[PDB]
RNA sequence: UCCGUAGCGGUCCUGACGUGCGAAUCGGUCGUCCGACCUGGGUAUAGGGGCGAAAGACUAAUCGAACCAUCUAGUAGCUGGUUCCCUCCAAAGUUUCCCUCAGGAUAGCUGGCGCUCUCCGCAGUUUUAUCCGGUAAAGCGAAUGAUUAGAGGUCUUGGGGCCGAAACGAUCUCAACCUAUUCUCAAACUUUAAAUGGGUAAGAAGCCCGGCUCGCUGGUGUGGAGCCGGGCGUGGAAUGCGAGUGCCUAGUGGGCCACUUUUGGUAAGCAGAACUGGCGCUGCGGGAUGAACCGAACGCCGGGUUAAGGCGCCCGA
RNA sequence: GACGCGAUGUGAUUUCUGCCCAGUGCUCUGAAUGUCAAAGUGAAGAAAUUCAAUGAAGCGCGGGUAAACGGCGGGAGUAACUAUGACUCUCUUAAGGUAGCCAAAUGCCUCGUCAUCUAAUUAGUGACGCGCAUGAAUGGAUGAACGAGAUUCCCACUGUCC
RNA sequence: CUCUAGUCUGGCACGGUGAAGAGACGUUUUUUCACUGACCCGGUGAGGCGGGG
RNA sequence: CGCUCCGGGGACAGUGCCAGGUGGGGAGUUUGACUGGGGCGGUACACCUGUCAAACGGUAACGCAGGUGUCCUAAGGCGAGCUCAGGGAGGACAGAAACCUCCCGUGGAGCAGAAGGGCAAAAGCUCGCUUGAUCUUGAUUUUCAGUACGAAUACAGACCGUGAAAGCGGGGCCUCACGAUCCUUCUGACCUUUUGGGUUUUAAGCAGGAGGUGUCAGAAAAGUUACCACAGGGAUAACUGGCUUGUGGCGGCCAAGCGUUCAUAGCGACGUCGCUUUUUGAUCCUUCGAUGUCGGCUCUUCCUAUCAUUGUGAAGCAGAAUUCACCAAGCGUUGGAUUGUUCACCCACUAAUAGGGAACGUGAGCUGGGUUUAGACCGUCGUGAGACAGGUUAGUUUUACCCUAC
């Protein structure tokens, strides 16, 4: 009820943290409109 | 559901900005007739601490 | 199944046997401004959202399939149904079956 | 940062108390006690909203959507109640349909109102005729399927041979095969085939003759059917009973038990059927007791006699 | 005003953090173009109307991304005592679980096997790993100090008990 | 399942002033370069703006 | 001297209205039924055959064995001509089995399918011609309320097919092969209306087919709740108590054998008869306006199917030790490690360390270790909320002063 992430009988997100960017607000939770999301190796 | 945290952050009163013992805007000089075709000369009084 | 493209029967405009044309009946496009249309195109306008049922639970695999039989007379020129039991498989005039015959 | 007081909090005894001091307190024991510390007052955020070091916690003893009023006498196929007497009649838990299975509609069972006749008709019955059946039984030397044993057979091929290099030759043999017999069976086998049962008939709406009509049918005023006009009453088996007919209609649509037949199950005070009778709706006599068993059904009484049961005493005999 | 603000995951230090972009997400690119509404354009018709072309975003198509959600095999033969079995073959998916770790708060079988602790231990600890169903920021392993956290044993102490 | 805030995108209107160019069958379609006057933003106690001398 | 206050944008941002996409951020609603509880599994939910089914008909169960949502331009309709399955005896290659011929052949074949019935100059096989699988009223039967749909039977009115003709045929030899209203679509008439009249498009009617509701007399429909709520139900599960005893436990009868010999000292196969309710089932009768749901501790009584002790019988009883059996429940049946345990296993003592019942005795007697609310962690499963007779930790145990009994 509090979060989208919220719930489960264990701790996790159980869907893609990233999201779009034309999310609805209480939804555009997590990496909003993100193109890549991994450790930076490089540039 | 219920309103979230991040949502919430916009109506204000609560997440609003601690501003009470900030000392004011901090902003460069408006431009004049002399910033625009000369100098003007200042001084530096004091430096102070902004919370 | 299979049915030949000529039939000899009963015309209703001539009173007679007569030779027909037959072909496979198909429906139609529906047409914007039938009653039932019109009246389902008001009800579905503004708010309110899906009026009508939705059909979703089919159960049939086949059709019924209907023949359109027409006379070949010059004046006559006169079309009926005519719906035959369900199958699967259906096909105008081909392959007539024979007798005794080598299978390969 | 550590021990530790005031303060703040609330681990354990799962102590006290638990119609308590108290709609959360008390005692001992405990955590922390210079910092993310404690606290008054002012002020801000208001209900699908706030606020949350996040327990769905807190938001005036109310929180997984506060409180007050109204819509509102919200709806409920569900639960509980439903108020005087007497008289008469009197059920159903079954068919069909329904997102029907704790409910309705429908038919059945019931009641009320009558009416048309009587002062021939009808029957939870029999007799006499005439049809129907495929259960009980029986049969497998009759079909189908299952199945036990010997016996006699030729070569109809073989499994072991053996004297033949070998020949439908000698010649034992064992099994398939054939032929008469024999033991044992069938809800989904049957030649046979009951008992009980299910239909019709037992007259006047019937027989009998004569005539007429037909566009039907035909060799044929042939056949068939429909019309008229007459004549025949011993009312054509037994027993019993007055019948026929039309509206409106409540309740019921959870049933259960017993002889016999019978399905599933090891069985069940188990589950599910058929027939009839009961209990439900019903008291009484008996079975000590008792929904259903035996007898017998009921206005208030007197006399007599019984049923089923009984007759040492309880306890009539 | 990017040494900022906003949105997430993990949770000091040390040591690491392997492989997979097939799936679902996120993101990028595009008249090189399949589908594609309204409006606009053209044609027929007496007109209502019909047909056709054009056809935005988004779906499709292609690339990137796992400290995004998540996932990370099966069967045979093979060392000349027995066995196990480095090695090989085959089936295969986007990989086939790497370093570690373990009957763990995670192991059904199970009270697993061995050692230790006891006179006796379904408890504890240390190993073994075939792991129903361990595993690397859904973080793995370790670890001083700390804990009104969970568990085992010993000394001392006692009415917990005889 | 059926909707909906928000958001992306297309059309019409507010909505003008010129230059070129590319167009399909002289109207009109659209692409680019500019202008300010509708409209928008910032600053200020609207304090020296543009040309000329 | 001047006309925007200076700059920065600018016919675009933006605003108004439509159009498409996206949109559990939010709203509303749904998430069938039967059912030896529910869920999972099945369809006994619409149909058909044989049986059940008790010789008219009808008749139930998640009763038994099965089948169906098709197939056929012929596998429909006539007419003609043949006879099938199988077997025997023969014939070059030819053999178990290719083809020809003779004889026997009551159907042992075939008729599309499941089964049943039916069928021999045929209903089967092969040919020839065909479209009665066509149009149109009514009536009837089946299911049944005596309503529909589906399927079917006799006619009647037409036009036809075939055969020389009698005749037969309006689908399949018969019993199944399927579908309302509303809407849409097609066909039919020199058809009706389209509203003050006329013409023409269009539209609405009438009549017959189709597009489909398989939950098959026909809603348009995914989950979870251990955070849960209401109306109820003992019509319905999880305790006890009942019926039953498959299973568990205990006991017999017969005696092939074991026992060096020897059935029966002590045992006992193959069979068979019982008892008990300290095992689990099966059932659902009582209880859901609540009967406190596992153990352990404590305490009393009862049972005998007797471990020890008293008295005895029998041994394959020399003594000692130990087995079998009888009268027999008077008296005993322990201290501990492990586990919440019941059970189990081990150490030690002993005379023996027997088995059980009392609402699986005993929570206003205790305790709360386990189970079984809400907080959390791990593994597996699920996209997710969450789930797990899978582990782990923390988790309020109220009242007697009434009556009886003591
Ligand atoms: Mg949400
Ligand atoms: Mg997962
Ligand atoms: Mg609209
Ligand atoms: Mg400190
Ligand atoms: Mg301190
Ligand atoms: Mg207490
Ligand atoms: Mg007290
Ligand atoms: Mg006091
Ligand atoms: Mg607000
Ligand atoms: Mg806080
Ligand atoms: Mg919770
Ligand atoms: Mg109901
Ligand atoms: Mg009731
Ligand atoms: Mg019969
Ligand atoms: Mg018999
Ligand atoms: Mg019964
Ligand atoms: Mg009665
Ligand atoms: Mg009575
Ligand atoms: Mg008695
Ligand atoms: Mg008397
Ligand atoms: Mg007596
Ligand atoms: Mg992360
Ligand atoms: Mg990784
Ligand atoms: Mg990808
Ligand atoms: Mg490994
Ligand atoms: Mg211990
Ligand atoms: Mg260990
Ligand atoms: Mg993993
Ligand atoms: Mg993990
Ligand atoms: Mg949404
Ligand atoms: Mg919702
Ligand atoms: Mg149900
Ligand atoms: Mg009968
Ligand atoms: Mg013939
Ligand atoms: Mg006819
Ligand atoms: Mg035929
Ligand atoms: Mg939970
Ligand atoms: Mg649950
Ligand atoms: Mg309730
Ligand atoms: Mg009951
Ligand atoms: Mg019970
Ligand atoms: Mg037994
Ligand atoms: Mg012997
Ligand atoms: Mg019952
Ligand atoms: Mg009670
Ligand atoms: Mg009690
Ligand atoms: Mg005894
Ligand atoms: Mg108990
Ligand atoms: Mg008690
Ligand atoms: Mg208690
Ligand atoms: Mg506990
Ligand atoms: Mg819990
Ligand atoms: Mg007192
Ligand atoms: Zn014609």
């Amino acid at each position: 009820v509090e979060h989208p992430f919220g719930g489960g009988n264990h701790q996790h997100i159980g869907k893609p943290s990233t999201i779009r960017r034309d999310a609805p607000a209480g939804r555009k939770v997590g990496l909003i409109a993100a193109r890549r999301t991994g450790r930076l190796r490089g540039t | 559901g219920r309103v979230i945290r991040g949502q919430r952050k916009g109506a204000g009163s609560v997440f609003r900005a601690h501003v009470k013992h900030r000392k004011g805007a901090a902003r460069l000089r408006a431009v004049d007739f002399a910033e625009r075709h000369g100098y003007i000369k200042g001084i530096v009084k004091d430096i102070i601490h902004d919370p | 199944v299979n049915v030949p493209k000529t039939r000899r029967t009963f015309c209703k405009k001539c009173g007679k046997h007569q030779p027909h044309k037959v072909t496979q009946y198909k429906k139609g496009k529906d047409s914007l401004y039938a009653q039932g249309k019109r009246r389902y195109d008001r009800k579905q306008s503004g708010y309110g959202g899906q009026t009508k049922p939705i059909f979703r639970k089919k159960a049939k695999t086949t059709k019924k399939i209907v023949l359109r039989l027409e006379c070949v007379e010059p004046n006559c020129r006169s079309k009926r149904m005519l719906a035959i039991k369900r199958c699967k498989h259906f096909e105008l005039g081909g392959d007539k079956k024979r007798k005794g015959q080598v299978i390969q």
